[PDB]
């Protein structure tokens, strides 16, 4: 019994052409109107929660879109970008989205039409590049002109990116800790230095930076309690090594004889411990850390010489120390030396939300803090920090380029009316994409006034009256809900964010419409 | 919160129903204008139908979500109300409303979308009558020989449609028939379509009067008559009945003999009466008996049993025969008139595909039309019957209303502009949906450019800058002009290539469109419920 | 166009709730906790 | 009716295909699915192309043997040609397009002639004698043949046709990088062997931003400090960084009490020596794979030394 | 869920190459069927039965599939053979082969409908070329005829007995012309009835000038030996019949009940002088007969059949030219069976059969068919079949053409000659279409199994000569030859459907771009 070869596995899908390009375009459309509402001074947030049952809310849609764990491909692309754009910028990721699918949308009539990819991403690739370069000449520095003091437009970039998450309220709060907070930052300017401390409980209002350290560990010994926890001028130990009885070191078998020789191997092994110890007090330092653990013992004899000493530590959070006060870590007590002794202006430790901190700031010279962040939910604390997450890695760049533009849509209406008028010069086939590209372009503002529920077409056409001729950074206001000088509302961006973003989402569809059809294996 | 189905709302079903519609247009996309390819499906076990017209198409496609049975029904009305346009109606309607739903999809206020949708059909067909074309001054037979062959485009039988589209209209001319005494209308449907596999329909014949799905009841009996003596009888010729329960009892057995006697001699004396007429052609939808096959073999007479019942009419109204339910008088008697006879030049059964099928030629009461369906396959026939159904109601609108409409989808290619510029009246908010649908009804040429797969946009450029020329220096007698080709893919005056369209097909399929998008976009929310 | 297609695992049992019926139902769950623990 | 019989039941359930039939027919379609499978692929206008593996991993893909490696086809035939090309890829790179195009079409007018009757044997002599006719015709087409070993602009304006082929959009950048990316390197280990190359992929920035590096790159973390010496010293260690233990199970022993101090004291030092006698060599820098001493990190810090891991 | 859950769809380009290939295969499994060099084949019928026949018709009349182009194409062969009988063994070879090379033009990015455009194109010029290149043949003359049949059905098994059928054929034929028409008159093939019978051999089967029936006399005294009979056919009963209604009988009085029964006797007696009064011989009836009055047309000597199928009775009636009676009081003389040459029932051998010979001029008859195995007796017939179809078709137009391909090639350069001098893009498509044409004679190389492409080249060559156009392809020597001595000849209209068919195949399936399933209704 013959039968006719099959070519590819059983149920080998397949799906081939416009029919399958649209799909992918619609499918695009989907993950959009899961985050169309998400960012925005009256933005939104979603939440999800796993199979694990673990809820998750979100604001920043890169996390949610992480969440949101795609089966389609193309789909995932777009998921892609957000980590891309998350990696790099931070917000408008969410608008980023937005932006790839409208891009979608619109020529997605114009796909129905067969019209080779080749040429709809050609002017992709034009538009894009010649959008970019608009964005780079009317982009805004401040360091040529008098009236900026070094953090003012950061502490206002981060207003601007902070405005939308889900502390809005206390931007001006937060945005001084901030950047103060990045100020110490110079100049490996890299997050991990930095830490945060989801405290549970308190007001956020009442979280706290510290200009140093804290710890929201510890572990309880025999004598933990017992010690002092005030040094007010202390001198700091760092500790790599382990500080007990033969616990995990080398291992190797003994021999002797006489019960004497016995007798005083077990007394020389307390005197290694001892000796450094001694090594440890004659220091002359207060305060011993250590990522290993430490026998219960030495605390009493820290404790006994009023000596305060910790182990187990997080190292992140002791390397966050060594850079906090200068003192660096050690692995041999012997070749201690006062120079790789750490000091600090106070130490202490602070009970806070019942939980057992230790405390210890007023470093004049800490490149590094720390960010106490109080809250009574679970859930905040991750969102919060993703949000400062954002708004520190935001101002990072912002520190590294001192360029500027403002937001509330202005800038993308400045670019589609640019390109519109170019749409003019260019005859044919282009004209058409560009006006497009255009018309896809201008929408973040409308979901702005639509998460805002407001009649956009007004502000719309009213904006793009406005924006015909009377200034730039005419955009839209929230409060007053129609035009204004969001700039001089102070609603500022760096260009980087939307410069990267409309990029990503240039090569997005170029990605995506260059598809024809699709291959599945089970 | 109602049990056996929960409820979606909003853009959730708004989208739904859009992704409905849109999927409908798809299925048919492909099977319109002269270009257009049609379609086939195997039902569920091999009867399969290939078929072009969408109102077959969609009457043979089972739906289940509703906003889509809308369109296959609306399919089926102008199906109904002209016969094709089906190429094109539905998917004027999924466009018109993917279009607006975008708008909506924004914010945009339904009602407010629907207002300017009602201004846009009424501002539609007013300029539709301000850019008429009448047939009256052109030449009759020329332009239904146009609009046919216009019509046959897009069909299985384009190639060879002037034959067929000169057979066409002789055969409604040949349906000419004196209405409400002030109106000549011409009954469709009323021409009869035999369908037959063998000969090309080069050899497709159109017969001068009537022809028959039905044979010779008796081999004995002779086969065609060169004589006009034809009745016909609703009347079945059988041993007459009781008919309701009356019973026959017998307590003298001296005459049931002649009881069973006359039990046939009625049904004989009834054919000895009908036969002294001298009446050499008949037919019955009732029954026939052997008793009576035998007389008129006797006779060499003509009969038929069983004949369809809108035909003997159709009959009755050619040869000028009475159709007779009985024999009768206004005095008691049933009693037989040669008055009521009907005439006709010649009436042969003729064997086609070995099967002899009765020919009628030219009754002298009413002229008559039939035509003979000669293919490939049964595939092809009842298919491009179809098209000849819809074949003759164009025509006959076209008759119905002395009148043109130029083809090649001029239609919207004059509307768009001149609804966009009369967006601008308003002033509302209203011309964006005005402006949308222009929009969305600058569909068609690009389903024709796409169904003949060239660069549709260019085309269409063009064809809104002639006509957007078109509004531009009214001196337009030498600059308004009308037409689009594909074939040579480039635009034309339909009117000198004569491709024309019946004005009320566009007519009504706008406003049935209008309508239906009306219908389904004021939807906001469904509800599913689950069968007991 | 019209015909199924797969984007998020269990897309069946993928139940979403949105807006303003989102949002109330969080309330009537609220007061519930709220009515549960008023006495 | 419901048993027809069998001649031969050798078979206990497998395929035996025979009568030229497959051959003359099923063998032809199988190879015509695939050139219809990438008929689309090469080509600047020719787009490019996504499918999931079977592992559920994404590639975009223009070039058809990376595509071609992702689908388990099962005719036989089939892997013929694809392991072809494969090879070929191998050998050239790109072509596997223009192969697999030469494939089909050679196949598809074969059975044409084959079912017009021509000779199946005498198709394999024609079509062979044809290709050495070709192969004697193909030198005299050639023009330009470009011979500046290591200017720029000859390969940036040559390369650009393999880039353009599999990359309309992003010709100039790409262009340059790679021809910054072959002048750059010269016969060194012998005539600029291509693993010479090494990518780095990193997300965001879009591509015109990607750069190229007269260096090279590592993804990785760092243990002590960062800097940079214009005069980098650099040690070198496919050793881990540590005392080098015995591979034989060798276990310290003690007999008396003074051997702990002395024995945790002593190693320190030694290390430190060790340390010490490699930052006496001014070497900046330290390298392994291999596991990691931490108090040699600790001396490496003590004398400011980069580890690399 | 949306649009008619879970019939599938499809459209385009696999469509138009699924539709390509199965017709392909469709064509491919008859290739070896067509020839004097032809195969024969053997079938399974659902149900047990065994069906062995050439006929390509009944080979797909007997293919079941799921694919619907095949079904369609399978309903294109059973329309020609119902109208032309053979050809089969070709037409559809013709048409996949044409889909074969239409399909060339898809990858072309050429629209079909051109392709279509220049079909209808093609096949105008092709029956005019047929027309051009036919030969009327006169009527009268039977043995061209013969040599027609023979040249008709040098194709099937019955090669062996050419003679035999080709007279066969033809005297039924002859013998069955309806003049009432006036001279319109028209032959049926429903009055050539066909008998087939197992055992005896070929040679015993012939033509019988009259009926042969599978019945037996109801009463032995009846002769079953008559020279000049006359028939009876009663279409009516020959018993009583029911009072159609529902009538009912009271009797008080003793004798009435013994009256009536004799009454029906007296009925039934009544029917049987009424028959007897017209003298008669023979009495035939669809319907039973009472042995009783059986007893009285015994007692007339009167020999009587019952229980006869209708058609029979109207070739019968045919036979001896006399008309069916319903009514023994109405009977008419002028319907006496004259025109019976001679009245006998052999003995079969397990079966009476009944033995009507030698009418005047008869117009009804049925052919005998004795041979060895009723499936080998139903293949003959088809052949029969066909072979008596193509004549009346000849019957039905006296001009004639040379098959063997020569005709083929003609039209082939013929189109050719068109091809180049109808510049255009439908240019490349006409000559494709003659490209088609020239496969059969090849397919005929392979059912011979010669050098085809050599002798191809040859015979193209050989016909791009125009002094020639007999020049076919013979049947076993594979060789070129003239037709006019080789004598295999062929009606015209036979050709004309068969091109007609073929090209009505090509548009049909090339419109096409979509599938739909699961209709449910």
């Amino acid at each position: 019994m013959p039968t006719p070869v099959i070519l590819l596995k059983e149920g080998t899908d397949s799906s081939q052409g416009i029919p399958q390009l649209v799909s992918n375009i619609s499918a695009c459309q989907v993950i959009a109107e899961a985050v169309r509402t998400t960012l925005g001074p009256r933005g939104m947030d979603k939440l999800i929660v796993d199979g694990r049952g673990k809820a998750t809310i979100s604001n920043d849609g890169a996390t949610i879109l992480k969440l949101l764990d795609v089966v389609h491909p193309a789909a995932k692309t777009l998921v892609d970008i957000a980590k891309s754009q998350d990696a790099e910028v931070g917000d408008g990721t969410t608008s980023v989205t937005l932006l790839a699918a409208e891009f979608l949308k619109q020529v997605k009539p114009y796909v129905e039409e067969g019209l080779h990819p080749q040429i709809i991403i050609r002017a992709f690739r034009t538009a894009t590049q010649l959008a970019v370069n608009k964005i780079k000449e009317i982009a805004v520095t401040v360091k040529k002109a008098d009236k900026v003091e070094q953090r003012k437009l950061l502490e206002k970039c981060a207003m601007t990116a902070l405005s939308s998450k889900l502390i809005s309220q206390q931007k001006a709060f937060f945005a001084k800790m901030v950047v103060d907070a990045v100020m110490m930052l110079d100049d490996l300017l890299q997050l991990k230095m930095i830490g945060i401390k989801k405290v549970q409980g308190g007001a956020l209002e009442d979280s706290q930076l510290v200009a140093g350290v804290a710890f929201k560990k510890t572990f309880s010994y025999a004598g933990f309690e017992m010690q002092p926890k005030k040094y007010h001028n202390p001198k700091i130990a760092l500790l790599n090594v382990e500080l007990e009885l033969k616990a995990e070191k080398d291992n190797a078998e003994i021999r002797v004889h006489t019960v004497e020789d016995y007798q005083a191997i077990v007394d020389a092994e307390w005197n290694i411990l001892y000796d450094k110890l001694e090594k440890i007090h004659h220091s002359g330092a207060k305060v011993v850390l250590s990522k290993l653990p430490i026998g219960d013992v030495a605390t009493q004899y820290f404790a006994d010489r009023d000596m305060f000493c910790a182990g187990r530590v997080p190292e992140e959070d002791l390397k966050r120390t060594m850079m906090a006060c200068g003192g660096s870590i050690q692995t041999s007590v012997n070749a201690l030396s006062a120079d790789v002794l750490g000091r600090c202006q106070v130490f202490e430790e602070t009970q806070i939300g019942g939980e057992r901190y230790n405390f210890f700031t007023g470093c004049p010279k800490a490149k590094t803090c720390t960010f106490i962040l109080r809250g009574g939910a679970e859930q905040f604390m991750e969102e919060t920090e993703r949000s400062l997450h954002d708004a520190i890695m935001i101002v990072r760049r912002a520190i590294k380029n001192d360029s500027v533009v403002a937001g509330g849509g202005a800038i993308e209406m400045e670019l589609s009316k640019y390109l519109r008028d170019y749409s003019r010069t260019i005859p044919g086939k282009q004209q058409l994409l560009i006006g497009a590209y255009a018309k896809a372009l201008e929408i973040i503002p409308r979901q702005l006034c639509d998460n805002a529920g407001f009649d956009a077409t007004n502000i719309l056409n009213k904006l793009r009256a406005r924006h015909a001729q009377g200034g730039t950074w005419y955009g839209v206001d929230i409060n007053n809900e129609d035009i204004a000088d969001n700039f001089e509302a102070f609603v500022w961006e760096p260009a980087m964010v939307r410069i990267n973003a409309l990029t990503a989402a240039s090569e997005a569809a170029c990605l995506i419409v260059s598809v024809d059809e699709t291959i599945k294996n089970p | 919160l109602s049990v056996f189905g929960d409820r979606s709302t909003g853009e959730t079903i708004r989208s739904q129903n859009v992704m409905a519609a849109a999927s409908i247009a798809n299925i048919v996309k492909s099977s319109l204008g002269p270009v257009g390819l049609d379609k086939m499906l195997v039902d569920d076990i091999g009867d399969v139908t290939i078929t072009n017209d969408g109102a077959t198409i969609l009457k043979l496609l089972e739906v289940e979500h509703p906003a889509a049975k809308v369109l296959c029904e609306l399919a089926d009305l102008q199906d109904k109300e002209v016969g094709d346009g089906t190429t094109s109606v539905v998917i004027i309607a999924a466009e018109l409303l993917k279009n607006a739903d975008e708008l909506v999809k924004q914010k945009i206020h339904p009602t407010s979308v629907i207002s300017g949708y009602r201004l846009a059909c009424k501002e539609a067909v007013r300029y539709i009558n301000e850019n008429l074309i009448v047939n009256t001054d052109e030449l009759g037979r020329d332009c239904l020989i146009n609009a046919a062959k216009t019509s046959m485009s897009s069909k299985i039988i384009g190639i060879n449609g002037d034959f067929f589209a000169n057979m066409v209209v002789d055969a409604v001319l040949a349906i000419k028939y004196t209405d409400i005494r002030g109106q000549p209308r011409y009954p469709v449907n009323s021409v009869n379509i035999l369908k037959a596999h063998g000969r090309s329909q080069m050899e497709s014949m159109l017969i001068s009067g009537y022809a028959l799905n039905c044979v010779v009841g008796s081999q004995g009996m002779p086969k065609r008559i060169v004589n006009a003596k034809i009745a016909c009888l609703d009347f079945s010729l059988q041993k007459t009945k009781m008919k309701l329960g009356v019973q026959v009892v017998i307590t003298d057995p001296e005459k049931l003999d002649q009881i069973r006697q006359r039990e046939s001699d009625i049904t004989k004396e009834r054919i000895q009466k009908i036969l002294a007429t001298g009446a050499n052609v008949i037919l019955t939808t009732g029954g026939i008996d052997d008793m009576c096959l035998k007389y008129f073999v006797e006779a060499g007479a003509m009969a038929v049993r069983r004949v369809l019942k809108r035909d003997l009419k159709r009959i009755a109204k050619a040869s000028g025969a009475t159709i007779l339910s009985t024999l009768a008088n206004l005095e008691g008697e049933e009693t037989f008139e040669a008055a009521m006879l009907g005439q006709a030049e010649e009436v042969v059964q003729e064997r086609i595909c070995d099967d002899e099928l009765i020919l009628i030629k030219n009754t002298k009461a009413r002229t008559s039309a039939s035509i003979i369906l000669r293919g490939a396959n049964d595939f092809m026939c009842d298919e491009m019957e179809r098209s000849l159904h819809d074949a003759l109601c164009v025509v006959k609108r076209v008759l119905e209303s002395k009148s043109v409409v130029p083809g090649g989808g001029a239609v919207e290619a004059a509307l768009s502009i001149y609804l966009e510029n009369y967006a601008t009246s308003m002033g509302s908010r209203e011309q964006l949906a005005i402006a949308e649908f222009a929009r969305s009804l600058l569909v068609i040429p690009n389903t024709l450019a796409v169904n003949a797969a060239q660069d549709s946009t260019d085309l269409v450029a063009k064809l809104r800058a002639f006509h957007n020329e078109a509004q531009v220096n009214p001196e337009r007698k030498n600059l308004k002009w009308i037409g689009l080709d594909l074939s040579n893919g480039k635009p034309r005056d339909n009117k000198q290539a004569g491709v024309f369209e019946p004005t009320i097909v566009k007519v009504k399929s706008l406003k049935f469109a209008t309508e239906a998008a009306i219908t389904i976009l004021r939807i906001d929310d469904l509800i599913k419920l689950h069968p007991e | 166009y019209g015909r199924p297609f797969l984007i998020i695992k269990d897309q069946d049992r993928k139940s979403r709730l949105m807006g303003l019926e989102a949002l109330k139902s969080h309330i009537m769950a609220a007061k519930a906790v709220a009515n549960t623990m008023r006495t | 009716p419901k048993a027809p019989g069998f001649a031969q039941m050798l078979k206990e359930g497998a395929k035996h295909f025979s009568g030229l039939e497959e051959a003359v027919y099923r063998n032809i379609q199988a190879c015509k699915e695939l050139a219809q499978t990438t008929r689309t692929a090469y080509g600047p206008n020719g787009m490019n192309k996504m499918v999931i593996n079977h592992l559920e991993k994404l590639f975009v893909t223009n070039d058809a043997a990376t595509i071609l490696r992702e689908l388990e086809v099962q005719h036989p035939a089939a892997k013929m040609i694809v392991m072809a090309s494969h090879m070929q890829e191998q050998e050239v790179g790109d072509g596997t397009n223009f192969v697999l195009v030469f494939a089909g079409a050679l196949l598809e007018l074969a059975e044409e002639l084959l079912r017009i009757g021509l000779s199946v044997s005498e198709v394999i002599e024609g079509y062979e004698i044809a290709c050495r006719k070709a192969h004697e015709i193909l030198p005299n087409l050639v023009c330009c043949s470009a011979k500046n070993l290591r200017d720029i602009d000859e390969v940036s304006s040559l390369l650009r046709t393999s880039i353009m082929s599999k990359q309309y959009g992003n010709e100039v950048f790409l262009a340059k990088l790679i021809a910054q990316a072959c002048v750059s390197i010269f016969p060194d280990s012998g005539h600029f062997n291509v693993d010479n190359i090494r990518v780095c992929k990193i997300l965001g920035s879009g591509i015109s931003s990607s750069s190229v590096l007269h260096g090279m790159v590592f993804k990785k973390e760092t243990e002590g400090d960062v800097t940079s010496v214009k005069d980098a010293k650099i040690a070198v260690y496919s050793c881990p960084f540590d005392g080098m233990i015995t591979e034989t199970k060798g276990t310290v022993l003690i007999k008396t009490a003074e051997e702990l101090m002395n024995f945790s004291k002593g190693e320190e030092n030694l290390m430190d020596a060790q340390v010490k006698a490699i930052a006496d060599t001014g070497a900046n820098v330290v390298v392994t794979g291999g596991k990691v001493a931490d108090m040699a990190l600790h001396y490496a810090n003590k004398y400011n030394i980069m580890l690399v891991r | 869920l949306v649009l008619s859950q879970n019939t599938k769809r499809e459209s385009g380009r696999k469509v138009q190459s699924g539709n390509i290939n199965a017709a392909k295969t469709i064509a491919d499994i008859i290739r070896t069927c067509l020839g004097p060099k032809s195969m024969m084949k053997m079938l399974l019928d659902p149900m047990g039965g065994i069906v062995m026949t050439n006929d390509g018709n009944a080979i797909l009349r007997e293919i079941q599939v799921q694919h619907p182009a095949a079904k369609s194409m399978i309903e294109i062969s059973r329309t020609q053979d119902e109208e032309v009988g053979d050809g089969t063994t070709s037409v559809i070879i013709l048409a996949g082969e044409m889909l074969s090379v239409a399909e060339h033009f898809l990858e072309q990015q050429m629209h079909p409908t051109v392709v279509i455009s220049a079909y209808r194109k093609a096949l105008d010029d092709m029956i005019s070329t047929l027309k051009k290149i036919s030969i009327p043949v006169d009527i009268s003359d039977s043995d061209m005829m013969l040599n027609i049949i023979n040249s008709s059905i040098t194709t099937k098994a019955i090669s062996r007995w050419s003679s035999l059928a080709c007279n066969i054929a033809l005297d039924a034929v002859k013998m069955v012309q309806f003049e009432e028409n006036g001279r319109k008159e028209i032959d049926i093939k429903k009055y050539a009835r066909v008998e087939k019978i197992p055992g005896g051999i070929i040679e015993d089967s012939c033509v019988l000038r009259g009926v042969m029936i599978n019945k037996d006399v109801t009463h032995p005294r009846m002769r079953r030996y008559i020279k000049n009979p006359r028939i009876v056919l009663l279409d009516s009963s020959l018993e009583y019949k029911k009072g159609e209604s529902q009538t009912d009988i009271e009797i008080t009085r003793e004798e009435d009940f013994t009256r009536i029964l004799q009454m029906e006797e007296e009925y039934i007696q009544q029917l049987c002088e009424d028959i007897i009064q017209l003298k008669p011989d023979v009495v035939i009836t669809e319907k039973g007969i009472s042995d009783l009055a059986q007893h009285y047309l015994m007692r007339a000597n009167i020999t009587a059949i019952r229980r006869v199928r209708k058609t029979d009775n109207n070739r019968i009636a045919r036979a001896c030219g006399a008309r069916i009676v319903s009514r023994p009081e109405e009977l008419r003389e002028d319907d006496v069976g004259t025109g019976a040459g001679l009245l006998e029932i052999k003995k079969i051998g397990d079966e009476y059969f009944t033995f009507i010979t030698d009418c005047k001029d008869p117009k009804a008859c049925t052919i005998l068919l004795r041979g060895a195995s009723k499936e080998i007796l139903s293949e003959v017939e088809r052949n029969l079949q066909d072979a008596m179809q193509v004549c009346r078709n000849v019957l039905l137009d006296p001009q004639l053409v040379p098959g063997g391909g020569a005709s083929e090639m003609a039209v082939a350069h013929a189109l050719t000659e068109k091809s180049k001098a109808m510049t255009g893009v439908e240019q490349w498509p006409y000559r494709a279409v003659a490209q088609a044409l020239e496969v059969i004679p090849r397919t005929l190389i392979q059912n011979c199994g010669a050098s085809t492409i050599r002798l191809l080249t040859s015979l193209r060559a050989k016909h791009t000569q125009e002094n020639c156009e007999t020049w076919g392809v013979n049947g076993e020597t594979g060789t070129l030859v003239d037709m006019k001595e080789l004598g295999i000849w062929e009606p015209l209209a036979v050709k004309l459907q068969t091109y007609k068919t073929a090209v009505e195949t090509a548009v049909l399936l090339l419109r096409i771009d979509d599938i739909v399933s699961g209709h449910k209704k």
